[PDB]
């Protein structure tokens, strides 16, 4: 089938639906999948307890 | 003459009627030839899904036999005064019809009565006629053109008669009786619904005459009609194994009473047609026609107003080649889109000297003549004459082309067939889409 008409607009509702979801976090939850210690500045003399990546 | 003196002095259709009902028309000259025929208010709409083909089959064994001639004895007849006998039979008309000399008028006119009156319908020519609908079946399956129009039809209305083929799918010809037969003979051969038509070196008060000594047993002074629900819808049959495609694309157009036909023929007579075989090629006036030569788009492209009582067909069909169905569609479409937004005089004016002339050149010979009266007096009750249809015509311009256009065209639902290496034939919403124009 052709792209446009098929595709663009079920591309376009998964692209509400991922905004949805994205803004649920910024607006409800923005500190959800971070972590408290990056709002406290570097200290290269102390050390988290913790050390993960994201 | 001016062309408005000699649409003033054509000769005047005279229509009368019998008692029972029978309306006789013709309209006079001075050859020495004559047509005349019965047109019957009675097609495949008429017809239901186990009586569909029927009137074909009637029609078929038209001229195989009466109870009065038998067999090859009527042909006998016909042939032995130089004289032709021909029918046809479309969803909603049946026509049975003589060319002959002015002298054999009144045996014309009997033959006439004899073969609407009293065909025999005997069983074995219904087997051998059955065999033989069969075999043309298979070849109509031939034709590119009447498969996609009958395809058209089928999705066009689907749901009701006008769905139905004229001819009946082979499954109903193979059931069909002889029963059956007389049934449709008895329910729609009626004089109410018939017309008796002549064109030619005829007087109408002879023929009148011999109307009432031949005519004035059928059926004095009920099942007839029902609208025919049109839909936005595509059927695509694909065959790569076809060396073209055919495209049929139709929105609903007016029935048969409606003034809109005038302008909207006009409309189409700005399309125009094409095929390959034409010496103006480039050079034409239709936009349409001129990029098909110049791009080798397409084989031939054709407009159409096909009209029933109360709805139609208006539309397009084109031939092409696998690779150019979708310029054809983007080129076709937009054209409507450009007449119903920017119409323009100069080809109102063109299109409708084209009207007129298709009109006066049509009306050629006695058997165009006695078709249009026929045909006439069963869908407007009347014979409209060509000084009318021209009052209608200088009527038209680019104001009332833009708005009919509009009104049947603009961001309407079409029905489209698609027969053949159809693999580029756009999907339905993108023609959908192609039915309005965003910039307007
Ligand atoms: C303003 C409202 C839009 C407008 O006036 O469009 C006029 C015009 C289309 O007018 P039309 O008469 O409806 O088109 C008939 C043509 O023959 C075009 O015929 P076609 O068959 O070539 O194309 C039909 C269809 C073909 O479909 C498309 O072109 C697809 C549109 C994008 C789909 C998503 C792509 C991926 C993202 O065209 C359109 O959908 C409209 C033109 C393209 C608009 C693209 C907008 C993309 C926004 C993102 O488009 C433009 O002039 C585009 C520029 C202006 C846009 C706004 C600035
Ligand atoms: C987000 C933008 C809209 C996306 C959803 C709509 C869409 O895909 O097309 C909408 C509009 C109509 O396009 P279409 O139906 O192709 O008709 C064109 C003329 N024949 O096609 C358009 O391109 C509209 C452009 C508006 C600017």
């Amino acid at each position: 089938i052709p792209f446009h008409p098929y595709y663009t607009i079920k591309d376009i509702l998964g692209a509400l639906f991922m905004m949805l979801i994205l803004l649920i976090l910024v607006l409800f939850s923005p500190d959800l999948l971070g972590d408290p210690d990056n709002y406290t500045p570097a200290n290269p003399l102390n050390t988290p307890p913790h050390i993960k990546p994201e | 003459a001016t062309y408005a003196q000699a649409l003033q002095s054509v000769p005047e259709t005279q229509v009368s009627q019998l008692d029972n009902g029978l309306r006789v028309a013709s309209e006079q000259s001075s050859q020495p030839t004559c047509t005349v025929g019965v047109w019957i208010d009675a097609g495949s709409r008429y017809e239901n899904e186990k009586n569909n083909g029927a009137g074909y089959f009637v029609e078929h064994l038209a001229f195989k036999g009466t109870k009065n001639r038998p067999g090859s004895a009527l042909e006998k007849e016909v042939e032995s005064m130089g004289a032709h006998l021909n029918a046809y039979s479309t969803r909603e008309h049946t026509a049975y019809y003589i060319k002959a000399l002015s002298k054999d008028l009144p045996k014309a006119v009997e033959l006439l009565a004899d073969i609407v009156q009293n065909c025999s319908l005997e069983d074995s020519q219904i087997e051998k006629e059955r065999d033989v609908i069969l075999q043309e079946l298979q070849e109509n399956d031939s034709s590119m053109r009447d498969v996609v129009f009958d395809y058209l039809h089928a999705t066009a209305f689907q749901g009701t008669p006008l769905a139905q083929s004229v001819e009946g799918p082979s499954e109903n010809v193979r059931k069909l009786s002889r029963a059956d037969l007389t049934e449709y003979v008895s329910q729609h051969y009626k004089a109410p619904r018939m017309v008796l038509a002549a064109a030619g070196g005829v007087e109408h008060r002879q023929l009148l005459d011999l109307a009432q000594k031949h005519f004035s047993s059928l059926s004095g002074t009920v099942p007839a009609f029902t609208p025919c629900r049109f839909t936005g819808s595509e059927i695509r049959h694909r065959d790569d194994a076809l060396p073209l495609a055919h495209v049929a694309i139709a929105v609903e157009g007016p029935g048969w009473a409606n003034p809109d036909n005038v302008p909207l023929q006009v409309a189409n007579a700005i399309i125009g047609h094409y095929d390959s075989t034409y010496g103006g090629g480039t050079h034409m006036s239709s936009t349409l026609a001129s990029v098909a030569a110049t791009r080798k788009l397409c084989q031939s492209f054709q407009t159409f107003n096909i009209c029933y009582a109360e709805t139609g067909l208006l539309g397009a069909h084109f031939v092409c080649d696998n690779m150019s169905i979708d310029d054809m569609m983007f080129f076709l479409q937009g054209q409507w889109m450009r007449l119903c937004t920017s119409a323009t005089e100069s080809e109102v004016v063109r299109g409708k000297n084209i009207l007129r002339n298709a009109l006066v050149s049509h009306l050629d010979g006695t058997t165009p003549v006695c078709e249009d009266i026929g045909r006439s007096l069963l869908t407007y009750g009347r014979r409209i004459p060509l000084a009318e249809w021209e009052s209608r015509i200088a009527e038209v311009d680019a104001s009332v082309v833009r708005e009919v256009c509009s009104k049947y065209f603009y961001d309407q639902c079409p029905a489209v067939a698609g027969l053949g290496p159809i693999e580029q034939l756009p999907d339905y919403n993108r023609i959908r889409s192609g039915m309005f124009w965003l910039r307007f």
